[PDB]
């Protein structure tokens, strides 16, 4: 787990530590969540950002499946979890887990 | 929500006033409180505009007094970054990050061209008895350039060239060349500032009065 410290009104980029090629997207499922609450899902090429994260979050797929949070507020502070699932023969097996805690300070 | 750019590459003349733009959707009115715009260049912070509040303390020292976000354009769905008196240091990859009912970003590459366009010349009489004159050509540019002197009939003449760095910007060069020749009135001379790969030549015509 990475403990990142950022300042209020800044942008935080939290990395998944995993790069997926555009061809591999069709058979990969990406799950970013904060404090066990869903943030966004890249489901076999289909991105879905959750309503509390639509307005300020960017999903940089080409950059280590990172998420950018513009205009940090103390609310944004919390633990973030990124999950990767690659489909292989039967169904989707877990490939990667990324944990990163955001500390938004004055 | 999608951020768009008219040009993904800007090639700008050194000393110019450049405005790079990022467009984002706006419907009827602009809710200033819901708007976030950031402009950065690689590792340097340029603009931080969150919910209608711009912090100047966040802006990088190299951009102070020269960079500004045109807030009049925001109404039109245009985040326009204006940089006045563009330096060689401004060449690089810019990126705008915008949030207004969704978020997105776009990258702009800026290339700064510093030609030896503004050639300063001086013709002085050294000795009128022997009609000796001293001709000088001086220009600033990047990268280094050699100076070539030619007669009216295009034959090369030997001069003395001094190359130092510009005081205005450390990367920029200040090239000055001097030709001493016994010459008469109304004769034409040429000083050429040759820069290589890509080969580019800037010549000034000097007429002895
Ligand atoms: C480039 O822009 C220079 C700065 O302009 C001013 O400050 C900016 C940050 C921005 O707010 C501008 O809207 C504002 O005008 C400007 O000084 C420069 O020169 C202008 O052009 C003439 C001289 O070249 C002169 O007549 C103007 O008075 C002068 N502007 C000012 C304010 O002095 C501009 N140069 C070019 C090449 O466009
Ligand atoms: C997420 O943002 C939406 C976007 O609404 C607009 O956002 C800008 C483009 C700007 O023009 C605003 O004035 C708009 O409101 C928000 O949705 C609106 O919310 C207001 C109340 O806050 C409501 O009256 C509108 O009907 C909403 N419209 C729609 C279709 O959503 C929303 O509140 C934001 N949500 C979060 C979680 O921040
Ligand atoms: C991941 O790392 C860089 C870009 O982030 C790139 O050179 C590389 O090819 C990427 N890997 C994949 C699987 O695309
Ligand atoms: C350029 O060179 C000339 C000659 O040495 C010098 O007098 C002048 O001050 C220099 N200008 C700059 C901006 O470096
Ligand atoms: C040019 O001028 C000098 C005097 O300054 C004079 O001796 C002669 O006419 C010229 N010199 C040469 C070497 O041609």
């Amino acid at each position: 787990v990475i403990h990142v410290t950022k300042e209020v009104k800044e942008v935080a980029t939290l990395s998944c530590g995993y790069n997926v090629s555009v061809e591999e997207l069709e058979q990969t499922r990406i799950y970013w969540q904060k404090d066990k609450k869903m943030v966004l899902t890249m489901m076999s090429g289909d991105l879905n950002i959750w309503p509390e994260y639509k307005n300020r979050t960017i999903f940089d797929i080409t950059n280590n499946l990172s998420i950018m949070i513009l205009g940090l507020r103390p609310s944004d502070e919390g633990t973030y979890e990124c999950v990767v699932l690659k489909y292989e023969k039967g169904a989707f097996k877990r490939e990667h887990l990324a944990e990163v805690t955001l500390s938004v300070k004055a | 929500f999608t951020v768009t750019v008219p040009k993904d590459l800007y090639v700008v003349e050194y000393g110019s006033n450049m405005t790079i733009e990022c467009k984002f959707p706006v419907e009827k009115q602009l809710d200033l409180a819901a708007l976030i715009v950031y402009w950065e260049m690689e590792d340097k912070n340029i603009i931080q505009f969150v919910h209608g509040e711009e912090d100047l303390k966040v802006q990088h020292s190299s951009y102070r007094q020269r960079a500004r976000l045109l807030k009049d354009q925001l109404s039109l769905g245009n985040a326009a970054l204006q940089i006045t008196d563009v330096k060689l240091q401004d060449a690089g990859v810019y990126r705008c990050m915008i949030s207004y009912g969704g978020a997105d970003y776009k990258r702009i590459t800026v290339k700064v061209n510093a030609p030896y366009n503004k050639i300063n010349q001086r013709i002085l009489v050294v000795d009128p008895v022997t009609s000796e004159h001293e001709l000088t050509c001086q220009a600033e540019g990047y990268p280094k350039a050699e100076v070539i002197w030619t007669s009216s009939d295009h034959q090369v003449l030997s001069g003395k060239t001094t190359t130092t760095n510009s005081k205005r910007e450390e990367k920029l060069f200040n090239v000055t060349s001097t030709l001493r020749i016994n010459t008469t009135t109304n004769e034409i001379f040429y000083c050429t500032f040759r820069r290589l790969d890509p080969e580019e030549n800037h010549t000034a015509e000097l007429v002895i009065p």
